[PDB]
């Protein structure tokens, strides 16, 4: 509504501006300042009485004068949505930054959306297998979950979720949304131009995916509600459109990052680490306005900066709560050189049950699990003392459980060009075969160098073969 | 039965959207006007009663 | 149609307020919303803004009474007026409750329709005192033999279940709520313990996942969920306990025996210390504000075993705290220690060891002790206490790998068939009845002799012949729930029979 | 706003009614406030600082902190015995205690 | 003691003046006083408002107040140490704030209620007279304080009315009848 | 005087404020009383403010408070009730009988505060007392009109330590006890109630020996940290005017602590190291001076502490560590080692444990069993990594002596008669010194180590290994 008002305050990015008209804007209505930088996008957060609202700054606030005109647009920033984004990047604001011009808006919905209610919820209960072995073995994903990451980002974390979209993404097919808050600019760059060769993006023709990308540069406040804007348009097709799409978010650490910035000059009382008080309340609502309703399924890949990786930091910890599926990724199993460097005995799936998957695949895991932290348990004696001077019942374990680790890794073909190794995806089915003769020792004869960067239990066979010449 | 309940459903937001347009056609009255006379002399005899 | 009926009853809502008090909204954000007037507001009160939003009042200030918002403040605006609701939060407790997922504020969330109620109580009611509370003496059985063997459950009694995060966390509670069936379904209402399960912090999901298990297991015909999803308000979670607690309190008056688990509390800290530092109240210790302790004690005093003369009724109480980084120094984990009466520590090392469900059992307590353990299940466990010690101690010594001494080794064999025999499958409560045997069995040693990896295969073998055999043996245990001379020889011949298979 | 003698409304009524300090608040002092063990003295101009200050519940003090407008004086005594607005005369010798 | 405490800040220094002028016996004359110099202070628009921030010392701002009893010679003397107070505090930003406090105070002393009918438009005069009588029929009214009706104008209340005056309001307005008919029938 | 009429002006948690009448002073610690639907509510006058607007501290909810509300003023510290009739009822903080066992017939009442005796007052004369309990008889004893403290873990048996401690000492006692319970469960009370009318300690319709104040956690945190002045002041009236020796005995001491520094947060003072309250040392210190042994009376306190998490360098068991006279930890090893006391022998000193004052055989029995089992403490990891074979042979036998001791320290309590169901059994102070310098002479080592575990005397080592032997 043209409310006409003047900027009191410019204290950070988080402008103060002084309606002198008894009619006010409501919070989370949303004003356009207009300056030779064009529109800047502000929404309101606070009312702090006398006429005077302070508001979030979604765009930059250099250059501002104190007591400039500011003109509010009313209600919630409505972005436009369609299947007309599909073939877009889009900006907060819901520009098209990919620079094919006005999109043709259809709906132009609020921002802010409330989430949907206990009665709408669908509990899935599908298989989606990666083709990873490490995710198909240890914590099976399934369609409409929230599949989660941790550990530093960009760093084999960006990696890792370029792999599930190579995988995954084609097979799915349809609607799918790709919501990039604070990522490299670059990085991002890499990934239209990839997508755009991967025909998933096909400009000439349609494009089943659409892209809404934030970029590290963008200011704090920006980068709050880029992930708003993305859920926005993963709702459209969630209800609307009542298809089933994908949605990929990193790192949902800056959503929280962004918050606890904007938190200290709104004037809230620091809590701990210095994390918003509203930390959980805003992860909360958002992790909500992410699910699989009754009237669509939506597949969520989420993924958390931990920073110093450190999971008891209170941002992390929250995160890892909304979340399905983990597999968090550690820096420790990267030094071993194993990519993927999920940690196996930090992942978990509401997935990995004897129901789900049955008894024979529940059964293999099992026997991994408890190999492996027996590895762990046994990781002080081998430091102290050789492993000459363990038993020799545990020797055999030890030996097995180095073979399993080996075993683990498995060439990615999107990290092709880093490792240098073809990747090759393994079948569920095959998965489980491979593991349970390893498990049965059928093939513990060979070197730890075989089963080292190598695929399937066939490829570990062949690759012994080359090893021997 | 699913479907026939989500009609019951959509009958009702179908239904709401006509109580919107109902009400832009009171306040656009002079009904806009003879109903704020009910209420002032309705608070009258409220505020008298107390 | 419907609609037809609903319009009929919104046009029978009408009547003017007389609106005594008053006040302008204009502080207001972050959903804490500060109003100036009230002057006649009682604290606690909840408090209808004008725009449908409620709000219950925290602080009272002699300038603005700082009323949280039970909404978001996206329907709120500045200076709005506020018309005091004049009754202090109160939720509709009833047996309606039974079979029915409800909000905070008492709204069927499964939409079930309307909330069969055969009350209202308030948010706040003092705790049993020393005088009305006769000692406890009713043993609940979890089900999982582990639990019943080594940390009792009765009635009345707190105990927290403490552990690294989502380790099947809600499972552990759930199994729990799951072998009550067997006593729900019978009729004997002296042994009915109406089951709350309250969800304090988590997403509708999960919740939805739970509500479905409890539908698969029919177990919901004698659940109530109260909920308090991540979406809902701060102020409402902050609100989720207590309310919870008058529900399990209309039970507690019948007489009639409950149990409420109050999953998570963790996160009520969390909702406590966004009220509190949105109220301005000066941080408190670790952040989370300093009367955190008694909001905590005040609502885990109110499950207790009333008195013969308050109809012996029983809430009984199981926390929840998760434990970041099991950290048990952190302020509320410490402070939630020391108001419970048990410890049922979970490890996660162990979890992945395989020993599921996963119980350290060194950091494992139960305050209140074997005066509600089976007095059978006592009789068969007696030693089981000293062995798990003595396998500790063995197993410390046995790292160093030092050829170990045959009584170092026989305690060493005994300890590892005792662990295996431990282990049960989630989500499959064992009958008590036909728990007592196999206790009984490994603590006369006979599966000390039998090999390691077929003791699975063994335990269900042995239920096999027991069922085939000596069913009538177990009836017996059901019946007298002692084990006498005579069934102590019967189950010892039976033993020793399944010996060689 | 800003904590001034003049915030106490009692300081700031004989202000009003024209009504000045006149060496019973740059001698001598009244109490303010009294909170945590410290009294917090409008009046005592002439202390010298970490002065040795005896109150009228006879109670003794030191002024660890001499601000603008209050004086902060540490009580060596109980809490209980001392109440606002009380004259507090300045025993006006510093810390001493006999030696020999 | 006041007639009812009212304004922390600002109003500690409003309750002095209002019990100090109480003990002057003459509370009238002073309002009346302030009441002319302050409405002289905000006829004097150069530096009567541009001077009105403070930036300038406290022998300035002295300085300013020497000119301030120039302008009147009635000002009585409790409302000259009140100008002493705010030259000393050196607070000038609360002087019309102070003002207006010292206002509620007075006519709370005097005793006249207040109150305002806010509407979406402005009510008829017959209308006005109703309510006037009616709330002076009201227990509401004391016998002993008498009514402001204000009228205001606020559309954005759509039709009806509401009545306010004491912490007792009536709210029959449009708006809110039809947000809660809408919002029961989104039930 | 006339009652001070005060407004509230402030309900913000316990801490509630009020604005008193003007031109009427209310004063530092006072008592008011605010007239509610259920009792009054009783405020603490905690800090004046200024414009006779005080700031006080809640003793009761405060749900439901209405902004403004007459406040009348009973002036002075809230002033418990004393006499000899208070004995054999539990009054709680604000000092009314929760047992309803009708209004206490009062003869005086008292501040909750009141000041520790002076320097001069003060002169304690040592005294052993005799526990009966072995390993805190020989390795710590106690002395009469002490300042015992039973440093411990959480609930570790350690409301059943104290049980013990009454059931021996309090029934043998000819002096009165208090039981004051600070901040402790419900279940706990009503066992406790139960428990001390079947040991007769209250007879409902006979006499009593033993008062209870009971405290619980479901009161305010204002309202837990004036349980412990109350108790106190019941102490003292023994302990003067009744001019007869008690045997104070508060619960637990961590809830004291507690309690404060939550309500110091709410007094607005920065909060101090660890959270703790920055006035912790003197609120301690005055409720430790308060109890003592003067010329009037004696005061024998047994007061618990819980150490959080087991951390006796936690600031909180640390203020109290200097505090207390006669240290005892009660540690979650020894505990586990399924030795029940849990006390832990090696950590276990006593201001009476000097040779002269004990007696010098008393003295040297006791050094030799410090000795040996801190020796064996000292091999332990020895043996742990490179076995007792390696060890010398004066070694080897110090051990099995260690190991003998380490079990022949374990007693079974008669308050575990329920516990365990074993025989509780007292033990004479002499025949403990004299059992034990038999052992270390080593003039039973030809009986088994499981023929120490959970004996009495050198009558039951014999008797339990010949029973063992069968």
């Amino acid at each position: 509504t043209p409310i006409t008002g003047k900027v009191t305050a410019v204290i950070g990015a988080i402008v103060d501006v002084h309606f002198e008209q008894s009619e006010l804007p409501a919070i989370l209505n949303a004003l356009e300042i207009k300056t030779p930088q064009g529109k800047l996008v502000l929404e309101v957060a606070q009312h702090l009485g006398e006429n005077t609202v302070r508001t979030i700054a979604m765009d930059g606030t250099e250059g501002l004068v104190r007591g400039e005109k500011v003109l509010d647009t009313g209600g919630p920033i409505s972005v436009p949505v369609g299947r007309e984004t599909l073939g877009r990047i889009i900006n907060v604001i819901g520009e098209p930054i990919d620079e094919r011009g006005p999109i043709k808006s259809k709906l132009r919905k609020p921002i802010h959306a409330d989430p949907p209610s206990f009665a709408e919820q669908s509990t899935s209960a599908e298989i989606l297998e990666t083709g990873i072995k490490v995710v198909d073995l240890l914590a099976p994903y399934a369609r409409g979950g929230k599949i989660g990451l941790f550990g530093g980002a960009g760093v084999g974390k960006t990696v890792f979720i370029q792999e599930l979209i190579n995988n995954i993404a084609k097979a799915h097919g349809g609607f799918s949304v790709f919501t990039g808050v604070g990522e490299r600019t670059r990085e991002g760059n890499d990934l239209y131009r990839e997508m755009k060769e991967t025909g998933v993006i096909n400009l000439e023709g349609e494009s089943k995916v659409a892209l809404v990308f934030g970029q590290m540069n963008e200011p704090p406040g920006a980068r709050a509600r880029v992930a708003l804007t993305g859920l926005t348009i993963a709702e459209y097709f969630r209800d609307e459109e009542g298809q089933d799409v994908l949605l990929f978010i990193d790192n949902i650490f800056r959503f929280t990052q962004a918050g606890s910035e904007v938190s200290a000059l709104l004037g809230r009382i620091p809590s701990a680490v210095g994390y918003q008080p509203t930390l959980a309340t805003d992860m909360g609502l958002l992790q909500e306005r992410i699910t699989t309703t009754k009237k669509g399924s939506v597949t969520s890949v989420q993924a958390v900066y931990v920073p110093a990786d450190d999971l008891t930091d209170p941002a992390p910890a929250t995160t890892f709560a909304h979340l399905d599926a983990t597999t968090v990724l550690s820096r420790g199993i990267s030094e071993l050189g194993i990519y993927p460097a999920v940690d196996p005995l930090d992942s978990k799936s509401r997935l990995l049950d004897a129901a789900v998957v049955g008894q024979e695949h529940y059964d293999v895991a099992s026997k991994v699990q408890e190999t492996l932290q027996t590895y762990k348990s046994l990781q002080d004696i081998i430091a102290i003392l050789g492993m000459d001077e363990l038993s020799e019942q545990d020797k055999l374990t030890v030996e097995r459980a180095r073979k399993i680790q080996r075993f683990l890794s498995q060439p990615f073909a999107v990290a092709e060009v880093f490792t240098g190794i073809p990747g090759k995806l393994v079948r569920l089915k095959d998965t489980v075969a491979s593991f349970k003769a390893v498990l049965e020792g059928k093939y513990d004869n060979i070197p730890e160098h075989a089963f080292y960067m190598v695929g399937g239990i066939e490829d570990v066979v062949a690759k012994a073969e080359k090893l021997a010449a | 039965v699913r479907y026939e309940a989500s009609l019951r459903q959509l009958e009702q937001r179908q239904l709401a959207k006509s109580v919107i347009s109902r009400v832009q056609s009171e306040l656009g009255n002079p009904k806009f006007q003879e109903k704020v006379l009910q209420q002032s002399i309705s608070e009258i005899e409220q505020l008298l009663s107390k | 149609e419907v609609s037809s009926i609903l319009e009929e009853r919104i046009k029978g809502v009408s009547d003017e307020a007389n609106l005594n008090e008053t006040g302008r909204v204009l502080a207001v954000g972050d959903g804490i919303a500060r109003v100036f007037g009230l002057n006649n507001i009682q604290a606690e009160e909840l408090v209808e803004f004008s725009s449908g939003v409620k709000g219950m009042a925290l602080n009272l200030e002699p300038g603005q009474v700082g009323i949280v918002l039970f909404g978001s403040d996206r329907l709120v605006k500045e200076g709005e007026l506020v018309k005091r609701t004049g009754n202090i939060v109160d939720v509709p407790v009833g047996p309606g409750l039974l079979g029915r997922v409800v909000d905070a504020l008492g709204n069927p969330i499964d939409g079930k329709g309307p909330i069969d109620a055969a009350g209202r109580s308030r948010a706040q009611v003092k705790a049993p005192g020393i005088l009305p509370r006769r000692s406890v003496h009713e043993p609940v059985q979890t089900g999982l033999k582990a639990v019943d063997a080594l940390v009792p459950i009765g009635r009345g009694q707190r105990e927290l279940i403490i552990g690294d995060r989502q380790t099947g966390k809600t499972a552990v509670a759930l199994d729990t709520i799951l072998n009550q069936k067997r006593w729900n379904n019978g009729s004997d209402e002296s042994k009915k313990l109406y089951c709350v399960y309250v969800a304090v912090g988590q997403k509708r999901s999960t919740v939805a996942q739970l509500v479905q298990t409890l539908e698969q297991h029919d177990a919901m015909k004698y659940s109530i969920i109260v909920a308090a999803t991540a979406s809902e308000a701060a102020p409402l979670q902050y609100l989720a306990p207590f309310t919870a607690a008058s529900i399990g309190e209309w039970f507690r008056d019948n007489g009639k025996h409950a149990l409420i688990v109050y999953d998570d509390l963790s996160k009520q800290a969390v909702a406590y210390r966004q009220l509190s530092l949105l109220l301005r109240r000066p941080p408190g210790r670790e952040a989370y504000p300093g009367d955190v302790f008694y909001l905590h004690s005040r609502l885990l005093e109110r499950a207790a075993k009333l008195s013969e003369k308050e109809g012996s009724g029983s809430l009984t109480a199981l926390p929840v705290i998760e434990t970041q980084g099991g950290d048990v120094s952190a302020y509320i984990p410490t402070n939630v220690i020391s108001i419970t009466d048990g410890q049922i520590f979970l490890e996660a090392e162990l979890f992945y060891k395989g020993i599921r469900p996963a119980i350290n059992v060194g950091l494992s307590v139960s305050r209140v002790g074997s005066a509600a353990q089976v007095k059978a299940l006592k009789q068969v466990a007696g030693s089981l206490k000293l062995f798990l010690a003595q396998y500790r101690e063995v197993a410390a010594f046995a790292q160093f790998g030092s050829d170990l001494d045959a009584s170092t080794k026989q305690t060493l064999v005994r300890g590892e068939r005792l662990t295996q025999l431990l282990k049960q499958n989630q989500y499959s409560p064992l009958a008590t009845e036909e728990q007592v045997p196999l206790i009984y069995a490994g603590v006369n040693g006979h599966l000390d002799g039998i090999e390691l990896s077929r003791i699975g295969e063994f335990e269900s073998s042995f239920l096999s012949y027991l069922k085939s055999n000596h069913n009538e043996l177990l009836t017996e245990i059901r019946e007298k729930g002692e084990l006498s001379k005579e069934l102590l020889a019967s189950l010892k011949s039976a033993t020793e029979s399944f010996v060689a298979t | 706003t800003k904590a001034q003698p003049t915030e106490v409304s009692s300081i700031l009524e004989e202000r009003i009614k024209g009504v000045s300090d006149e060496a019973n608040l740059n001698e001598t002092g009244r109490v303010l406030a009294v909170g945590d063990g410290i009294a917090r003295v409008f009046g005592l101009n002439n202390i010298q600082a970490e002065e040795l200050v005896e109150f009228s519940s006879g109670v003794k003090g030191m002024a660890l902190n001499l601000e603008p407008g209050q004086v902060g004086i540490v009580l060596f005594g109980s809490d209980r015995l001392v109440k606002e607005g009380e004259l507090v005369k300045r025993t006006g010798n510093i810390v001493d205690v006999p030696v020999g | 003691p006041p007639p009812v405490r009212l304004f922390g800040v600002e109003g500690t220094y409003a309750t002095a003046l209002y019990q100090a002028a109480a003990k002057n016996s003459s509370i009238d004359a002073a309002f009346q006083s302030l009441q002319k110099v302050e409405s002289t202070v905000k006829k004097n628009p150069k530096l009567g408002h541009l001077l009105l921030n403070p930036a300038l010392s406290l022998k300035d701002r002295n300085s300013v107040i020497d000119a301030i009893v120039e302008t009147h010679k009635n000002l009585d003397g409790y409302v000259v140490n009140l100008l002493k107070v705010l030259s000393e505090n050196n607070r000038l930003g609360c002087f019309e704030k102070i003002a207006s406090d010292f206002g509620v105070l007075n006519d709370a002393h005097n005793g006249l209620l207040k109150g305002t009918v806010t509407s979406a438009e402005p009510l008829d005069p017959k209308s006005f007279k109703r309510i006037e009588k009616a709330l002076s029929a009201s227990k509401l009214v004391g016998q002993g304080k008498s009514l402001k009706l204000e009228n205001v104008v606020k559309p954005e209340i759509k039709g009806g009315l509401i009545v306010e005056l004491g912490d007792k309001t009536v709210d029959l307005s449009i708006s809110t009848k039809i947000q809660k008919l809408n919002k029961v029938l989104e039930d």
